[PDB]
């Protein structure tokens, strides 16, 4: 984990979370 | 546009309308709703929920 990042995530985890991208209304 | 009256979203649901007299564009949002969950301990312990 990287302490500098506010979310405390590893760089590879950061790229994994940014790579995946997800309507969302009309209940 | 001047010839347009209603509006529809992606799933063909009305979400806008033009006032017949004042000719204003009004948004429509459904009133709030949702589920209700009840949290309780064992009924032999207490009756608070």
């Amino acid at each position: 984990p990287d302490p500098s990042k506010p979310s405390k995530r590893s760089p590879i985890e950061d790229l994994l979370f940014n790579k995946v991208t997800l309507c969302a209304q009309k209940f | 546009l001047p010839f347009q009256q209603f509006g529809r979203d992606i799933v063909d649901t009305t979400d806008a309308v033009r006032d017949p007299q004042t000719l204003e564009i009004l948004d429509i949002t459904p009133c709030s709703f949702g589920g209700v969950s009840v949290i309780t301990p064992g009924t032999n312990t207490s009756n608070q929920v």
